[PDB]
């Protein structure tokens, strides 16, 4: 229960937030992006993934 | 004591024997963590034998469930107590209120 | 028994005619003694402490 | 290629609480040092705190004093909160007396070169009978963080003074710490931040004193974070004791008479490894030891299995 | 004596040595499950949340 | 009446505030409720059960 | 009064670029405090040289097309941020991409300058299609004690200065003989290769320590 609210709130999106629309190399700098208060956890974004 | 209560706590505290309740209104002559002596007011006082109601407090002692049941004085030296006032709190009762 | 016998003899204990039955405190539980009572049979001589 | 901060106005506001400021702070280091200082300041700060207490005619916490309105248990609980400061000393034993129908404040104690009663209104208890009278040995150590009455018995080794009533020790002086980094514009430089660290004390630490020991520890820690030697311990301890291990125990263990007890104190014999190898020849020559006095030593040595006067070409090995 | 030496031992004897945990109504086979023990201060059992 | 009494305290009506994690020092997204709830210890104390 | 510094610390590193350090036993609460604080400095303020701006050869806009390349303009910016740059005496260098023909432009296919060191010549910059297909441009590296977005440049590439690609600290319980609960601190880091994980931290910490030079006694 706790844990699923967690993944959901994590992988969920809102309309407009910090980070809206930027582009990233891969998840590694996605976290670097968030931890440092630049991006909202849930913000619509194009990233390179493998 | 409950920050948030409903109002019975005062009712329960007294009616349950746990607390020590003033028999007759008067003033406190003596306060020891052990006992409480009340000099009765004249109005309530019987003519002969005069004096005072003396309440001896229960100190640290075993409960049925092995909890500890101990009375404490909640009034101060030379304070007015009216008939039916809280003279000392039991365990898990504060200032006349029920505090579980 | 034998080997028990030889042991009492090597370390010199006077193996008693009396067992140890003393009331001792229960494992793990620890506190302050706040009272002692002695209940004595009607007609037994009261000990020192009693 | 970097800057470095330092502390401007440390503004006291009460004996209990002050707001110290930190001005040369670069981007977000405001929160970097700010949280991490809250974390050292709320724990790792020294404090002296009342530890044990002997009281007059009182055996243990669960009793009542005759003519006082607190129950002993409570009275120890008033002392847990007895704020104090001492300087050169590391455990002082204050003393309290007073009689007469009178509220006994933390004042009514007796001063020492080192003792500062940072709050002498502090109520310790109340007397209630003209010639009701109390005395006590309040004992105050100084240490770090929370050392609860319970953990204090492992050394034991005879805390027999039954009238000694250990209280839990809340050794600290921080109450709550609360930083905020409001952006401070030093006249030129893009944006550097301020760090108003607000705090709340028991009175017994002076804010600047604190904040330094705080960085002190932060340093000492990181000190090994710099380099990283993969360091380890040698370990692999020894599985070979030579003699019987009894020879490493102290002579108290022999549960012997006082006169013979100090005799081996004085003739230099702590460990039974030395009492074993000292004959009767050695002992009449020893200060205050006769036929009654030594008959004593051959009976306990007899019952434990050992003897007087022997050898071991090897005593004692080897750490 | 609860000598301090033993704890370093117990960790050995503990290691690869599963224990069984079982809760009240044993209903499906999963009512008993085996875990690898990890030493704890406190008188409580710590039970992994997914189980 | 509850909110009205929250005014006089000078406290938000949300009953919620912003809080910060003591560890990372950073803020918690969303307001969380904080308040005072009278709470009991029942005597199913662990070291009686173990 | 007197404090606790750790013992036993096996930095068990996978590859040269990646590393996992375990380090016990810390005082209580000291895992997170040191862990988070070194994380902040490792992440946000760590001196590095990445790429900030690029002037193109063919077209004047970030929404245009180059003839001969399947990689979009936003795409190649991404490949750039992931190129690892380390400068020597030089505070800012700019390079020329001179290469053309039937296939991908690696970083050995870059101009080799004096105070320039490319940690990955293998690094794929872009692909080159058929025939000829022309490509040369000048790309200006910038210096900073951070990670600076394309957007933060108001008067264009996200500048990923700090060598740290990723940071985490995990705090778990460590037992010292007769102490119940101490912290055991596990730091796990990945780098852009320009500096090995082992040192990044030394200096990452060195920086933090430098700020306390105003307090210690």
């Amino acid at each position: 229960q706790d844990v699923v609210l967690g993944l959901y709130y994590m992988t969920r999106d809102c309309v407009n937030a910090k980070g809206e629309g930027m582009v990233l190399t891969g998840p590694k700098e996605a976290e670097r992006l968030y931890r440092s208060g630049l991006a909202s956890l849930h913000a619509r974004v194009k990233v390179r993934i493998t | 004591k409950p920050l948030v209560g409903t109002g019975m706590e005062r009712a329960v505290a007294v009616d349950s024997g746990v607390t020590a309740v003033a028999k007759r209104g008067g003033v406190v002559q003596y306060v020891d963590a052990s006992r409480i002596v009340i000099k009765v007011n004249e109005d309530e006082m019987y003519p002969g034998e005069a004096g005072i109601d003396i309440y001896n407090l229960t100190k640290y002692t075993r409960s049925n469930q092995n909890t500890c049941i101990n009375q404490m004085p909640c009034v101060s030296l030379g304070e007015p107590v009216e008939r039916g006032d809280v003279l000392a709190d039991g365990p898990s009762t504060d200032l006349g209120e029920l505090a579980l | 028994t034998p080997e028990e016998k030889l042991l009492r003899a090597i370390f010199g204990e006077k193996a008693s005619d009396v067992k140890d039955s003393s009331l001792r405190v229960p494992n793990g539980v620890s506190g302050t003694v706040i009272d002692v009572q002695v209940f004595t049979r009607d007609g037994v001589e009261k000990d020192k402490r009693a | 290629e970097f800057l470095k901060p330092r502390l401007v106005d440390i503004e006291q506001v009460s004996s209990t609480h002050a707001k110290v400021t930190l001005e040369p702070l670069e981007r977000g280091f405001g929160h970097t040092l700010g949280n991490a200082l809250r974390r050292i300041l709320l724990s790792s700060m020294p404090g002296c705190a009342v530890t044990e207490v002997e009281i007059d005619g009182v055996l243990h916490e669960y009793s009542t004093k005759e003519g006082v309105q607190e129950d002993i248990l409570e009275i120890l609980l008033n002392l847990k909160g007895l704020a104090v400061r001492v300087q050169g000393k590391d455990e002082v034993i204050l003393t309290l007396n007073k009689s007469g129908i009178g509220p006994v404040t933390a004042a009514d104690i007796t001063h020492d070169g080192d003792v500062e009663i940072v709050k002498p209104q502090h109520v310790i208890c109340h007397l209630t009978d003209e010639n009701a009278s109390i005395s006590m040995r309040i004992k105050v150590q100084r240490g770090r963080g929370y050392v609860p009455a319970s953990t204090r018995i492992h050394s034991e080794e005879d805390e027999r003074p039954i009238g000694r009533l250990l209280v839990d020790a809340c050794y600290s002086p921080v109450e709550r710490i609360a930083y905020n980094v409001e952006a401070a514009r030093v006249e030129q430089r893009t944006d550097l931040d301020k760090l108003v660290i607000e705090m709340e004390t028991n009175g017994t630490i002076d804010p600047e004193e604190a904040i330094r020991r705080a960085a002190t520890i932060l340093a000492e820690q990181l000190e090994a974070f710099v380099d990283l030697r993969d360091v380890r311990q040698p370990e692999v301890k020894e599985e070979k004791p030579e003699f019987d291990p009894i020879l490493l125990r102290p002579v108290d263990d022999l549960e012997l008479t006082v006169r013979s007890a100090n005799c081996l104190k004085a003739e230099a014999i702590h460990y039974i490894g030395d009492l074993v190898q000292r004959t009767e020849v050695e002992l009449l020559k020893t200060p205050n030891l006769g036929k009654k006095s030594l008959t004593e030593i051959k009976d306990v040595l007899a019952s434990r299995g050992l003897s007087l006067g022997m050898r071991l070409e090897n005593w004692p090995p080897a750490s | 004596r609860e000598e301090a030496v033993v704890w370093d031992i117990l960790d050995e004897v503990i290691r690869e040595h599963p224990v069984l945990l079982n809760r009240a109504p044993t209903l499906h086979r999963l009512g008993i499950q085996a875990f690898e023990p990890v030493l704890i201060e406190g008188k409580a059992i710590q039970l992994h949340p997914l189980v | 009446e509850i909110k009205e009494l929250l005014k006089l305290g000078d406290l938000p009506t949300s009953g919620q505030i912003r809080l910060y994690d003591g560890r990372t020092g950073e803020q918690f997204e969303r307001p969380v409720t904080v308040g005072y709830m009278y709470m009991l210890k029942l005597n199913h104390l662990v070291d009686d059960k173990m």
